[PDB]
């Protein structure tokens, strides 16, 4: 059915069938019916990648469009420079932050499913081969469906949008293996479109264009008289939802509280919406729509109340249940979401009488910061954020109605009022969105204790003023005293302290938590202590690193598979809602594939263009992580460097080993000069010793010794560095004849530096500058004739 | 990219054509060669562009007082050529931002096609009238036309803003917070005519906040004083002295609380949403506030600046007056720039302290660090010969309205040069300290209360 | 580097790490040295030895200066006197000896002798009021004896008055650790309360900020927060200042001073100085930073402290008199 026309656009898009020989026919059908336009660049792999994942709900079906995903993307980095070059204007729809999203999406939908480890480690490896990326972006944003967003904006009443939402769900849960979900369903069906606001919604609806109206045709029937709902008059309509114990059974059953709590609003003769009253038997046969309809179900009760009784009654008992939640109880976080779930639906809804947005943020009189704890709590950040400032408005203007004060003085009532300050509430709001000038905002509460003391010198990489800090401050727990000690000293370089102060530690104790063998490894390959030797993400670095060296490939990649797909665990079960969440998973990530990378050459023979080619890959996705932070960065180089140290140190008979020694050189040179962008002169000051290990002094000189200069420079060291550049001038002077086209690069730049660094030191007059070192720079690169080259006009430009 | 710059200054006196010193002949003779030269090779494109440039002028020229009370749209009058030219396919839009390539080859660039047949007005002493342009691509483009003002000042400062856009741009400190400036196109037609962008989807923070009718105030403190009343006391205590201009102030201050922040609210439900709005507002205050300090930009309004209503991103019109001119007017201006309670009421509860207070040190170091580019370009300008940007009395006059060049160019000059060294009152400030004093005479009750109350200082 | 000998590598990095205060740290250090070695050179036992009096390790238990040192000070907790003062005159008479087959040319040789001399003075001074009843009198004649000689060395380098302070403040806390009954230990908490700020402002002098740190943590571990505030706060407040983190500072002092207003009334002569110090630093350092406007400073800040200084009428002394002047 290749020719068929209808069907042309469907089997395009579906997922690519595994390589193998019985799926041989259908593959070149598919690869041409896909590609009969023409080749796909690596945006529109992207976009089509993301379109296939609105059809099939099963990541299953998804491993070989991983797989392809993960192709394109490591052949084809050059594109993604490019992509990014076109967001930067609106990152908040940006399409590799998005393929992030979905990705993690897509993993979350594997967990507790057959076959779940190839497709997380599949997804891994496709959150490998892009890094820590800066998204310029802060809120992460879910895909919405424009088609039910726009069958929204055609119905005006609220009771109409109230059909259409309850039919879509009823129209989707009909295709589930459960009989009794879909006969209770069904009914639904018949009773809703049989009443008078069900007629109305179909000639609404019938306009536009949905599957829906289709697989709705049989249920629908026309009658002369509509269906009528009966209306009873209880007694005490109250009595049914006024019960502290009804709120809060909370004996850890989720699925029967929503239930009852449902069941209650629905006997109650509060309701006046007709399809509500008919939603009773398909609530009782799910929990996912009880929580779904219980938004509407107390939106509806509060438009026809009168006297404000429905309103108080609700307010103290929902009050109540946030309240039991600040206790300690033990709340499951279910439960919680759902609550959640129907204040942020009623702080949407306009009030009958006339008011503004913050008038409607008040359907019921409730205590935000209680509600704003539980949000952070349920891990909602953003939402957390907007109910506090809610909750400090409020209460900003009751103070000056009673009447008729600073974020410090505000949260010295809260605290005496329910327990919790907003001032404090706000930090780790803050620091769980991770924005870094937003900390700043609120940092006058809790000033002078140790331990908000010790995350601003590590948020500002005051390494130095935080290692005395721990030190000296003993109140801290030890679990987290040494962790921050380690981390500390590892920013500072002090390898050797480092080492021999893991061991003291080891020897005063026995007893040995595990968070100090996260530290430990991360220390013991990161210092090549080779002789140390579930598993954790640097204990697999660690391993795999050993069986790199032992040539046991079987282990080394088993160890890679089993990290990749712990990280993406882990990632899957936090609230994925804040980016900065998304960076210490994809650093690690690209950490693990450039190691896997790396083993199919170790493998196989060693050559001059396949080591070229790694570090060109490595190169052209360094630049894409120029925006990244430093803690991003450092673990990567930090592991490119122990990697290429790992070769050197294998047997090489064949005498070409300078080439791995020239890549090595290189890099840790780049590695000096990231280093020296990010303010930091530890880090640069050893990666010049560990260059001065395996190279040496010549009469040709390097650019490593240019490179030192420039880092002494930066430790505010000036004599250091001019006596480096002028011992290093007078050697190229003698050395060089305008005869090494290499030198030339290398001769043009050090003039240059050394006359800036002298006119800015005012240590020579005008006259000697200019005739000593500039206008030689400028001389060198011009009647030398080395022309033809990009680097020498970039050099020219400078001189 | 040129074409409309040599007819602007070739056409200085088609105004009165169509309805000085030696070197406005000269300058106007040379700008005609130029044409001529221009139109040797492609006389097509000259004579089409020429004849919009005078349709823009005749329209400009257009009285058109009866309409003053209507805001529904008036049809075009037939007399006007505009309507006539239709298909413009050799002519690019002036108001589309065209991107500059290496190549002499122009392609697949937006042409005009045709204008719509109705025109809308603006309030002001004048009216402009703000037309619709039609593309090649058939998207409809706001444009408003000014009539009696020179609009060359106000390209000018838009390139600066360019600059200044541009220098943070290539630093990674304010590239990761994308600090920017918003900037419309101003294409000047003569001295006394011309054309700029208008900017779609966005407010004035006036219209929005003390709007009579339903102004922000009024919607959320009916009980407050009303907006008229706290003008009208203002200028009561204004022949008065200053000690009881500031309590006046801090009365009004008292009955008079800011609304601002409720303008994400209403607009961004979703709290991701909200967050990333109010944050790239603050960014954007931020920016703003210390590139405007540094070129002294003054006569900063509540109808002077403009917000977006889809990114809440601040945009500042009317910058006729800069390098610290407002200074000079009868009413001087002690604020560097509008930091005034609404403005801080919309940064969140933390207020300037956070994200205010770092992206203002971080944009005071890009400038800082980029002093010799920053001074190199004022030092253009400021001897630009047609560059009006001193004040004279009929502009310091008409500002503030109630029922030796070369020694003053290198005062501002060395002015300029010690804000970007931090110096101030003759002491060496860091870029923290030097942020802080701005941040504080900002935000200092004493330094509104003696500022013209046109400037709405309590709003 | 790894190519310097290793004797003296763990020479400097135990010198670098005593500077920076890391007590905690070099303690580990060391443990882990003595871990992987077993040959224990004199150089290193010199300076573990010297680590250990210092961070009053006292469970590490011919002979050095630092040993002796160490071993006098295990006497005095002891009550041991007939070895402290013979361990005490081995130290002084060998600290001569190598004095005396040195060249005897350069003064800067002196220098470290005399400081080691006039550690080992102090603590055989203080052994005969350990010996007998303490008393008040006898605990104020000797700081006053040990703030005369402080001052006399005002113009040395801290590399030779450090290992002073160093001593002093474990001779006092060793006061404090001993047993008494008599409920009069206050004394020597503010005794070594006042030397710890003098620590702290020498330290701060000589642009050092891990000691004065470390000297305030100490002083809080002796030390609460109540009503009428002390002195040793101020000087947190300072010693934060010169670590440039003028929000803390700040910070600090603006909270000091809300607790001054509420607390005193003109009735506390001994807060009057305090109050009226702190005013004028936090007008100052306001003023520096730009953070107010010179209205509210002089009427808050500046004017208040003249104020307290010169209209509470607690005339008739001489630091009061330096006040107003500062004022
Ligand atoms: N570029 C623009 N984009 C959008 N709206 C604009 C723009 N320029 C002006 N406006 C609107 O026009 C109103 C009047 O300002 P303006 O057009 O500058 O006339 P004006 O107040 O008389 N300035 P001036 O002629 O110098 O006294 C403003 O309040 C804005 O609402
Ligand atoms: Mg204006
Ligand atoms: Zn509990």
């Amino acid at each position: 059915n290749k020719d068929n026309e209808n069907l042309y656009i469907t089997i395009k898009l579906l997922d690519p069938f595994p390589d193998h020989v019985v799926f041989k026919d259908l593959r070149i059908t598919q690869q041409k019916i896909k590609y009969s336009r023409g080749p796909f660049s690596l945006l529109e792999e992207i976009n089509h990648f993301l379109s296939v994942s609105v059809y099939d709900a099963l990541p299953l079906t998804r491993l070989e469009g991983l797989k392809d995903l993960r192709r394109q993307l490591e052949l084809h980095k050059d594109q993604m420079v490019d992509i990014m070059r076109a967001s930067q204007d609106n990152p908040q729809d940006g399409i590799m932050v998005k393929l992030v999203v979905n990705l993690l999406q897509l993993s979350k939908m594997a967990i507790n499913h057959t076959g779940e480890k190839e497709v997380l480690e599949a997804v891994g490896s496709c959150l490998g081969e892009v890094g820590p990326i800066d998204f310029s972006t802060i809120a992460i944003q879910h895909s919405k469906d424009a088609s039910y967003t726009k069958a929204l904006k055609l119905f005006e009443d609220k009771e109409l949008q109230w059909t259409f939402i309850m039919l879509t769900y009823l129209n989707n849960t009909l295709v589930e293996d459960c009989v009794k979900v879909r006969s209770a369903a069904v009914t639904c069906l018949k009773n809703i479109l049989a009443t008078k606001t069900g007629h109305s919604f179909w000639e609404i609806y019938k306009m536009t264009t949905d599957p829906m109206l289709a697989y709705l045709q049989p249920f629908r029937t026309s009658r002369k008289k509509f269906l009528e709902v009966p209306r009873f008059d209880k007694e005490n309509p109250f009595e049914g939802l006024d019960d502290i114990n009804l709120w809060i059974p909370l004996s850890e059953n989720h699925d029967i509280w929503i239930k009852t709590l449902t069941c209650a609003f629905l006997d109650s003769g509060g309701t006046k919406c007709e399809i509500l009253q008919l939603l009773k038997p398909m609530c009782e046969v799910k929990t996912d729509f009880c929580q779904t309809v219980l938004p509407y179900l107390i939106h509806d009760i509060l438009l026809q109340d009168t006297n404000e009784s429905w309103r108080n009654l609700l307010s103290t008992h929902v009050q109540g249940f946030f309240t039991s939640c600040l206790r300690h109880c033990c709340l499951d976080k279910k439960s919680q979401r759902t609550m959640l779930a129907v204040v942020d639906y009623m702080r949407r809804q306009k009030r009958p009488s006339s008011g503004t947005i913050f008038n409607d943020a008040f359907w019921l009189d409730l205590n935000y910061l209680e509600v704003a704890k539980v949000a952070q709590s349920c891990a909602a950040h953003f939402t957390a954020l907007l109910y506090a400032e809610i909750y400090a408005d409020k209460k900003s203007m009751d103070d000056q109605e009673k009447r008729s004060t600073t974020i410090s003085s505000l949260s010295e009532k809260s605290k005496e009022e329910t327990g919790i300050s907003l001032q404090d509430l706000l930090l780790e709001i803050y620091r769980s969105i991770g924005e870094p000038d937003s900390l700043y905002g609120c940092g006058g509460g809790k000033m002078l204790q140790p331990i908000t003391r010790l995350r601003t010198y590590e948020h500002e990489a005051m390494w130095g003023k935080a290692l005395v800090t721990y030190d000296l401050e003993t109140a801290i727990p030890s679990s987290t005293r040494q962790a921050g000690i380690i981390q500390a000293l590892q920013n500072l370089g002090l390898c050797h302290i480092l080492s021999v102060y893991l061991k003291g530690l080891d020897y005063e104790n026995k007893d040995w938590c595990p968070e100090l063998e996260e530290l430990h490894y991360q220390a013991a390959w990161r210092n090549m202590q080779w002789d140390h030797c579930g598993t954790s993400y640097h204990e697999s670095l660690y391993n795999a690193l050993q069986s790199l060296r032992d040539r046991e490939f079987s282990t080394f990649y088993e160890s890679l598979k089993y990290a990749r797909v712990k990280e993406v665990e882990e990632m899957c079960k936090r609230s994925l809602e804040s980016v900065y969440s998304l960076y210490p998973t994809l650093s690690r990530l690209q950490a693990i594939g450039e190691l896997e990378s790396i083993g199919e050459l170790f493998s196989r023979s060693v050559t001059h263009r396949q080591l070229s080619e790694v570090y060109i890959k490595w190169q052209k996705h360094s630049q894409l992580l120029k925006d990244s932070d430093f803690s991003f960065q450092e673990p990567i180089m930090a592991l490119r460097t122990v990697i290429l140290e790992i070769l050197m140190e294998k047997e090489m008979d064949n005498s070409q080993r300078e080439c791995i020694k020239d890549i090595l050189t290189k890099h840790l040179v780049e590695l000096s000069i990231l280093a020296r962008t990010f303010k930091n002169t530890q880090l640069p000051e050893r990666a010049i010793f560990q260059i001065k290990q395996y190279n040496s002094v010549s009469c040709g000189v390097s650019e490593w010794q240019l490179e030192e200069a420039q880092v002494f420079w930066a430790k505010k060291e000036q004599s250091l560095a001019l006596s480096i550049l002028k011992q290093m001038i007078k050697k190229l002077d003698a050395s060089c004849a305008a005869n090494n086209p290499s030198l030339k690069l290398t001769y043009t730049e050090c003039l240059r530096v050394c006359g800036n660094w002298l006119a800015e030191t005012c240590l020579e007059n005008p006259a000697v500058i200019m005739q000593t070192y500039l206008e030689k720079a400028v001389e060198v690169a011009g009647n030398y004739d080395g022309e033809s080259s990009d680097e020498l006009r970039n050099g020219k430009m400078k001189a | 990219h040129t074409l409309f710059i040599i007819l602007a200054l070739a056409n200085a006196n088609r105004d009165e054509f169509l309805t000085s010193s030696q070197l406005d002949e000269d300058r106007t003779e040379a700008a005609n060669r130029i044409i001529c030269t221009i139109r040797s090779r492609r006389p097509q494109m000259v004579r089409s562009v020429e004849a919009l440039c005078d349709a823009y002028i005749i329209l400009a020229n257009l009285d058109a007082t009866q309409w003053k009370t209507q805001r529904k749209g008036i049809n075009i009058p037939a007399d006007q050529p505009i309507t006539k030219l239709k298909n413009l396919e050799d002519v690019v839009v002036p108001t589309m931002e065209i991107k500059v390539d290496h190549t002499g080859e122009y392609g697949n660039l937006v042409t005009i096609q045709s204008f719509k047949a109705e025109f809308r007005l603006a309030g002001g002493v004048n009216l402009p009238k703000i037309i619709d342009c039609v593309g090649s691509d058939g998207k409809e483009r706001r444009q408003l036309v000014k009539g009696r003002d020179d609009l060359r000042q106000d390209a000018v400062m838009q390139q600066v803003f360019q600059m200044c856009n541009t220098l943070l741009q290539r630093n990674t400190e304010t590239r990761k917070r994308k600090l920017t400036i918003c900037t419309y196109k101003v294409v000047p037609l003569s001295q006394r005519s011309g054309v700029l962008e208008w900017c779609t989807g966005t407010v004035p923070i006036g219209e929005f906040l003390v709007n009579n009718e339903d102004g922000a105030h009024k919607r959320y403190r009916p009980n407050d004083f009303s907006a008229f009343q706290c003008q009208k006391k203002m200028m009561e205590v204004q022949k008065k002295s200053f000690e009881e201009k500031y309590e006046v102030f801090m009365d009004v201050c008292q009955n008079f609380q800011p609304v601002f922040r409720y303008f994400c609210m209403e607009k961004f439900l979703d709290p991701a949403i909200w967050f990333e709005k109010r944050l790239a507002y603050t960014r954007s205050v931020a920016t703003s506030s210390i590139v405007g300090y540094i070129l002294g930009l003054g006569d900063r309004h509540v109808q002077n600046i403009l917000i977006n209503e889809q990114s809440a991103e601040l945009v500042h019109i009317d910058l006729g007056v800069a390098f610290e001119q407002g200074k000079i007017l009868p009413t001087p201006e002690t604020v560097p720039f509008r930091l005034t309670r609404d403005i801080v009421d919309g940064m969140g509860i933390t207020g300037v302290e956070g994200v205010f207070r770092r992206c203002c040190e971080k944009t005071m170091e890009v400038m800082r660090n980029s002093q010799e580019t920053l001074l190199t370009i004022v030092e253009v300008l400021l001897y630009d010969p047609l560059f009006d940007w001193t004040m004279n009395p009929l502009k310091a006059l008409y500002l503030a309205q109630r029922p030796s060049f070369n020694k003053v160019a290198e005062r501002v000059l060395m002015r300029l040069q010690e804000k970007l060294k931090g110096v101030e009152e003759g002491t060496v400030l860091s870029v923290g300290g030097q942020v802080n004093l701005l941040i504080q005479q900002a935000i200092d009750p004493k330094n509104l209360s003696r500022l013209f109350p046109g400037w709405k200082a309590w709003v």
